[PDB]
């Protein structure tokens, strides 16, 4: 353990840091929200890392140039933590050799080859870090990046000349919505999907949900913006089409007041939790049709009257 | 044959070369595509179709390739 | 004289702020308040600590975070790790159980289910109690007829 308090609280400084490791993970374990807490972990976790990288730096193991157990801890450690993260070691060569270092010990390689040695799983079953008895995989890692971008959807507003405020490029998250879809179908194929799928199935009537109301609500933008160049504006067009204008304005509240509580959300998916929004929209998408019919019924009739505007446009 | 494989010895030898040996990926050549619905009745749900040609392709095979899809390339010339 | 970095509460320095006083070493403090949470962050990075964060101690160019092995340190650089093998190994123990009893209560602390989590602390911590008021028979203070520094751990915990 050391000779005496400073060779001693060195080697301690060891156990700490393999502890600060063993323990952090512990504490993130229990927690439902794991698959989105990880990050703010993994952000701090440098700093802890470098002090070990560095003491690494021209010596064979912590704690100087005779063997001691910190390198047989950094091992299994090492080991550990490229579960958690993929990355997390990379950064870190001097590690990931004094890893395979340690696994070439003869007496550990004859270890790690012998029935003694436990494979897996890193925590007690009953954790959601490293439990579990099935060993394999990626239909949670997959799902967490799907949820985890669905609490990032963005939609760029910018507001135009009039009240309403306007939803800018939405083929982003139309495309995505349609592939995250498709994702979700080609993960029935999967063996290893079938209890874990059940909320897969959620997460699907989710977002068929989302498409509902996303195919609705840019028919809605679309048409709206467009009838709004021919009468929205001219005192005089508004004029000669009263029932028209009067059907227009009416609509134009509501949408107002549906777009301005769907922003101030400020989820996307959340949209879909909002009260009667696919029902809303396709009557407003009716009605809005209504008029564009209207007034197209209105330009033939004025044009078969004086069949020169016919050559106008 | 209870797909609808031809009588032919001719093509009997081909489809057991296709299927036989799988060390590598199999490259069909067939001016009528009736074997793109042979191999399809062999494999029922897991049969996936794709196309070199077609937009969604690369992501498409990123999801055929995690979950065991089965999958047929429509467009062999193009690659 | 050492300086020490804590936030003005009990909290992580309590134990080492009685050796310290035990051993009438006198010392300097920088004080973090609890809304305070700015002037932390703007000292986190400006100190040269080896694990950054609360508590975090300097002396002649030791820098440690990690109560127990800052507290250790100040006690090793008075002799005071134990006078054999068995002694030594005796007071490392004695460090662990008092963390086990630290740590124990922060794990049930934060917990919105509180009101019933402390009721399995406090059953564990009969078994932890005990032990010492075993060790205190035929004993002046727990590990002997001299007082520890595991002692002055207990108390922060106890408290």
């Amino acid at each position: 353990l050391g000779g005496c308090p400073k060779e001693r609280a060195e080697i301690s400084m060891l156990e700490g840091a393999v502890l600060d490791i063993r323990y952090g993970v512990s504490r993130i374990a229990y927690s439902k929200d794991f698959e989105t807490l990880k990050v703010d972990f993994l952000s701090k976790l440098p700093e802890m890392l470098k002090m070990f990288e560095d003491r690494l730096c021209h010596k064979t193991y912590l704690n100087g140039d005779h063997v001691t157990h910190p390198d047989f801890m950094l091992y299994d450690a090492l080991d550990v933590v490229l579960y958690m993260d993929p990355m997390c070691l990379d950064a870190f060569p001097k590690l990931v050799c004094f890893k395979k270092r340690i696994e070439a010990i003869p007496q550990i390689d004859k270890y790690l080859k012998s029935s003694k040695y436990i494979a897996w799983p890193l925590q007690g079953w009953q954790a959601t870090f490293g439990g579990g008895d099935h060993p394999p995989f990626v239909i949670e890692k997959s799902l967490n990046r799907i949820k985890k971008f669905w609490k990032e959807a963005q939609y760029e507003v910018i507001e135009h000349s009039s009240g309403l405020k306007l939803v800018r490029e939405w083929d982003v998250l139309e495309q995505a919505c349609k592939e995250d879809l498709e994702e979700l179908v080609s993960m029935k194929a999967s063996n290893y999907y079938k209890i874990f799928e059940q909320d897969c199935l959620d997460l699907e009537s989710k977002l068929t949900k989302l498409s509902e109301i996303q195919v609705n609500w840019v028919e809605v933008q679309f048409y709206w913006l467009d009838l709004y160049g021919i009468l929205g504006e001219n005192l005089d067009i508004q004029n000669f089409l009263p029932l028209e204008t009067s059907k227009f304005k009416s609509l134009t509240s509501e949408y107002k007041m549906i777009t301005t509580r769907a922003f101030q959300l400020d989820t996307t998916i959340e949209v879909i939790h909002i009260p009667n929004f696919d029902t809303t929209l396709k009557l407003t998408i009716d009605s809005l049709k209504m008029i564009k019919s209207s007034l197209s019924t209105f330009l033939e009739r004025q044009r078969r009257q004086f069949p020169r505007f016919y050559f106008l446009g | 044959l209870e797909c609808g494989l031809d009588k032919n010895d001719y093509f009997l030898e081909n489809m057991s070369i296709v299927m036989n040996s799988q060390d590598a990926v199999p490259f069909l050549l067939d001016p009528s595509s009736h074997m793109i619905t042979v191999i399809s009745n062999y494999y029922g749900n897991k049969t996936v179709l794709l196309s070199f040609l077609e937009e969604g392709f690369v992501k498409r095979l990123e999801n055929a390739i995690r979950f065991g899809s089965v999958v047929i390339i429509q467009d062999g010339e193009f690659f | 004289s050492p300086i020490l970095g804590y936030w003005k509460i009990k909290g992580l320095v309590q134990p080492t702020r009685l050796l310290l006083e035990y051993l009438e070493e006198k010392y300097e403090e920088h004080l973090y308040e609890r809304d305070e949470g700015d002037k932390w962050r703007n000292k986190k990075f400006e100190l040269g600590l080896e694990f950054p964060n609360l508590p975090y101690y300097i002396d002649g160019d030791v820098k440690l975070t990690q109560s127990m092995a800052i507290i250790r340190y100040i006690a090793d650089k008075h002799n005071m790790l134990g006078g054999c093998p068995k002694e030594r190994a005796e007071i490392s123990m004695l460090e662990g159980a008092v963390l086990d009893i630290r740590y124990g209560v922060s794990r049930i602390a934060y917990s919105k289910d509180f009101e019933t989590l402390k009721v399995d602390f406090l059953s564990k911590l009969p078994e932890m109690l005990k032990m010492f008021e075993d060790r205190l028979c035929h004993k002046t203070y727990l590990n002997g007829d001299h007082v520890t520094h595991p002692d002055f751990m207990l108390y922060d915990a106890l408290d």
